[PDB]
RNA sequence: GUUGAUUGAAGGGAUGCGAAAGUGUUCUGGAGGAUCUAAGCCGUUCUGACGUGCAACUCGAUGGCAUGACAUGUGCAUAG
RNA sequence: GUUCCCUGUGGCAGGGGUGAAUCGACUGUGGAUACGGAGGUGCAUUGAUAGUUGUGUGUAUUGCGGCUGGGAGGCGACUUGGCUGUGACGGAUGGGGGCGGCCCUGUCCAGGAUAGCAGAACUGGAUGUCUGCUGCGGAUUGUUAUGAUGCGAAGCAGCGAUGGGCGAGCCUGUUCCGAUGAAAAAGAGGCUGCUUUGUCGUACCUAGACCGCAUCUGGUGUCCACUGUUUGCCGCGGAAGUGUUUUGUGCAAGGGCCGUAAGGGAAGUCGGCAAGAUUGAUGUGUAACUUCGGGAGAAGGAUUGGCUCUAGCGUGCUAGAACUGUUUGUUGUGGGGAAUCUGACUGUUUACUAAAAACAUAGCUUUGUGUGUGGACGCAAAGUGAAUUCUGCCCAGUGCACUUUUAGUUACGGCCUGUUGGGCUAAGCGAGUGUAAACGGCGGGAGUAACUAUGACUCUCUUAAGGUAGCCAAAUGCCUCGUCAUGUAAUUAGUGACGCGCAUGAAUGGAGCAACGAGAUUCCCACUGUCCCUACGGCCUGUCUUGUGAACCUACAGCCAAGGGAACGGGCUUGGGCUGAUCAGCGGGGAAAGAAGACCCUGUUGAGCUUGACUCUAGCAUGUGUGAAGUGCUGGGUGCCCAGUGCUUUGUGGAUGGAUGUGGG
RNA sequence: ACGCUGCUUUUUGAUUCUUCGAUGUCGGCUCUUCCUAUCAUCGCGAAGCAGAGAUUGCGAAGUGUUGGAUUGUUCACCCA
RNA sequence: UUGAUAGUACGAGAGGAACUCUUGAUUGCGACCUCUGGUGGAGCGGCGUGCCUGCUGGCUGCUGCGGAGCUACGUCGGGA
RNA sequence: GGAAGGUCUGAGUCCUGAGUGUUAGAUAAGAUAUAAGUCGUAACAUGGCUGCUGUUGGAGAACCAGCAGCAGGAUCAGUAU
């Protein structure tokens, strides 16, 4: 494989090394596969920015640009969920 | 001289406009039940749009982070608190994030409608029926306690996490949205087209802060009405 | 509208080392404003030809680019 | 736009020829002869037309009839006269399977050439299954690759769909985007008989039938087109179809495009300009540096034909051996290496003298704005130009912002007071504070360490602040070919080092070279007609013939020496002269031709552009006149005029007159 | 030495007579001819000319007067 | 320019010539092709690609030697 | 081997690539011994601002400042209604 460069190895030696590390971080979470919550199978992928879809059972939900959830979405999804229990 | 680039780009856009679809929700005082029938992408926007269906009316809104097709939401003044759920802004505790807040009770939405944004509820001044909120820019603003909102953040996350990195990516973005691309610097033109001009070296040649009050329109190019310049 | 090749990223298989943490080798796969070549498109040098010319900007050799921030027919919008 | 066919004639003249339900348009959509859309294929036919004429068979449609049905099956997927579906949508790439064409092969029927030989050649024609779904079943199963499965695998039974080998539409996956890939017209349907189908275009030409003044080496949208060799639809050679003449010479010098050269090897030249050289494939072997990806096909070395066999499995590719020749085999396809300056990179540019170091670009920073259909991860205006490491000190001048709730200055109109004066009622300017990734700026003089020399240290004048980190005779250093070292036989060149630097220096960006460059420089190897110093050869021109047949230019003309002359005469004065009228060459002179000098000056002659020139002006700011009625409230001075001011519904918000300030737009 | 008198037209100035309805403006390369104020070769004087090597003068223009490094250079400066 | 003149004249020494005779060359000019070298789309051979059915024989491409003629890097020629 | 030639051992020549030593070089950073010095006074006493260790910024020079730690400290300790 490659020691330090990973999925950013398609860029050769262009653009500078700080900018190729920003590409590598966001590209791993964007092209990964996630487990569905309705059917429980590992078949969720991204369609466009903010649209994630399951290839089996076809269900669509809304998330982040490059990751399925965002750090400020998790914070407020809990508050609504603690407020109902208490 | 001849007419400057800023003024012609404004005339080109009244001839051939960029159009967005105007999201908004209707007026329904009794607690009904909706149905998300689709979440879809739109040209010139970064946020996805949800199609929600009521008993006698459909609407287009900005989808919140945590929606899915076939989910049921409630609309009405006294509705319970949950992601989605158009409700009135006095039934919302402090510290809670909302989006698409209106200001006149019936205008749809006004505030916090772009990719990954929200407003904060800070105080309920129960006398006078006033609510202090924080809008996305930082300004604080008191609205009545009867305006409605949506619970949660707008979907579409942090779009600036990924650099543009290449000329062609900035080319496709400016085609969809209508920015000036490419930009020639004003100091590289001849004097006939720009207040920054010729000269045997490239240099502006006079102060780049200009007034915002009393001068000719077509003189307002550069840093207009600036309070302060510099790095920090 | 766009031929035939070159290089070989992520993901996946097998096999060796080691107490563990980890790591070696090799197949599979087919990414990138990645390298040539063709249909073709341009215009670096010879300061080549020609210079009442084939021609009010052409001809030869040499060189550059060829999946694009491309090339091209036609409807519409911009006028001193 | 008649150029098409026939006839007569030396190019004209006379007469003919274009046939549509099933081709295109007349119909859809804010657009259209390429997008959407009721309807077909063979065979024959003229001098000239054919999806149009004729004919074998089919499909749709106008109208008019006749007959007939509202339910049967299957556990199910579904079968049937038994409605509410489609139109309708991007790029890249793998696997399966192929219209036509081409190749190999068995058999049969024919064709053309041949001195001689040929196991019997060469050519043509004819023949030679599972993407999916259901029931039972009850845990495994598959791909080139990623996989599938108790939300029901395999298997068994069904439903539905549809000679060998080199692939176009078609079937089925994976992947890419801050880019996610138009709209409207047009639905109903069983078996039969008669009847209907409007208007306009249709001949001929892809360049000698178009545009460029022309029979012009230029330009002009789409489709189809065989074969040997080869990775290659390229190059180097062949078919098919198409185009073409039959009495000029035979080759001086000098040209245009090429070939070969003893010995030397850049001594040539501003400069290796031009030419020569390397080149395909397969083993071998690969450094400094580095953003760890690259550099890299680094560099350097070796092998290659023909014939006759062996080995592997996937049957056409790969690996091995003997034999053989007048030593030789790619009958094609990158020159490489060591340094400096500069721009990060792929891109773009002066149609017709500049392709670049210029412009763009990602990244980095600053500014304004709470609403436009658009709601701050937005929209708009400027500068710098990848990453890495950094980005110092100055707010006195000019600019910008805020504040004037503790000076001054200042217009219309109104109100006040008075004999035609004076008071009250704006913004702006002025003042106070902030701001340099705003425009910009960043010092002299005297002494002073036990040899000289220098000055850590001190005094002194002075600024808004006195150039910091770094870097340099650099594309920035006048003096200047600076001084020392290094490369040469010899160095105004190159590189390294030095620094009081006429006039280096921090987003006016400073330092810095991994990767990339038809960018600018210096040196090394290789190689050569660049040169010493030229020679010989090829083809087309020129020389000679026939036909067709211009232009530029022209006071008059056309041999020299000296003199004087408007100070360089073909002609004037005093001397010296070739040669009677040809043909091919040639570049001394005719201050040769071309163009009312673009340089320079003058004119009371212009125009592009700038601003601290003179005189004005759109827009914008701020008081004030006009506009709609009724009411309450707090404050000023002398009863008074005004300020804000809430309320009521019964005018309305569209405007319009004048005043002061600003205004290289 | 201090002073004084000339010649040339190769320097650079001084001037503005000719040319602004145009006389192609630096150097090199190539090729020819002329001058003498002679560098060498031929003849001949002087000496603080022993010989050798040079120095100074007269007659004399027939024939010769090169190859390279650095610079666009003219010029300059080194090597053979 | 070589040898001789001559290690002589001259000189304390160190050093060190000339007339006359003699050997080769450099460069310019004018010729010539016996020899050697270059060229040689004349001629003979070798090895290929396509095509004529294969062998023989042809045409087309690359290559070795290469006579005649031309030429220089080769040969010849100066008044008492 | 009849010969032309073939085979084995293989010095040497010509070229490239590692290694292991030794050495020249304009400029230039240190160390040490001196003299004779110039400028200050950081440490040793509460050394006149207690001292030292790590880390990060700054100054003619010793050294100075911020954050945590150590006593090798100037304290083995001090009256809870
Ligand atoms: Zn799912």
């Amino acid at each position: 494989g490659t020691k330090k460069v990973g999925i950013a190895g398609s860029f050769g030696a262009r653009y500078g090394s700080t900018l190729r590390k920003r590409m590598k971080a966001v590209l791993e979470t964007q092209r990964a596969k996630y487990i569905c919550e309705a059917c429980g199978k590992k078949t969720v992928k991204r369609e466009a920015v903010g649209i994630w879809k399951c290839r089996s059972c076809r269900r669509v939900f809304a998330g982040g640009s490059y990751a399925k959830t965002t750090p400020a979405g998790k914070i407020f999804i809990n508050m609504v969920k603690q407020y109902n229990t208490k | 001289g001849k007419i400057t680039r800023r003024t012609r780009e404004a005339k080109k856009k009244q001839r051939q406009p960029i159009v967005k679809v105007c999201l908004s929700y209707p007026i329904i005082p009794q607690v009904e039940e909706g149905e998300v029938i689709d979440i879809v992408h739109e040209r010139s926007r970064g946020a996805p749009v949800a199609i929600i269906s009521f008993k006698e009316d459909d609407c287009m809104v900005p989808a919140s982070e945590g929606m899915y097709t076939g989910q049921k939401i409630l609309i009405g003044d006294d509705a319970p608190i949950d992601i989605g759920n158009i409700t009135k802004i006095k039934n919302v505790p402090e510290g809670m994030a909302v989006n698409s807040v209106e200001s006149v009770y019936g205008d749809g939405g006004t505030f916090a409608m772009v990719n990954g944004s929200y407003s904060l509820v800070v105080n309920h001044r129960k006398e006078t029926n006033e609510t202090v909120i924080k809008i996305p820019s930082g300004k604080k603003l008191t609205v009545s306690s009867e305006c409605r909102c949506i619970v949660g953040v707008v979907a579409g996350g942090g779009i600036h996490d990924k650099p543009l990195l290449k000329a062609s990516v900035a080319h496709y973005k400016a085609k969809a949205r209508g920015h000036v691309f490419p930009r020639v610097r004003g100091v590289a033109m001849n004097p006939v087209e720009h207040i920054h001009g010729g000269g045997n070296h490239q240099h502006v040649g006079k102060p780049t802060t200009v007034s915002k009050k009393d001068i000719s329109q077509e003189q307002k190019i550069g840093l207009v009405g600036a309070r302060r310049t510099g790095y920090r």
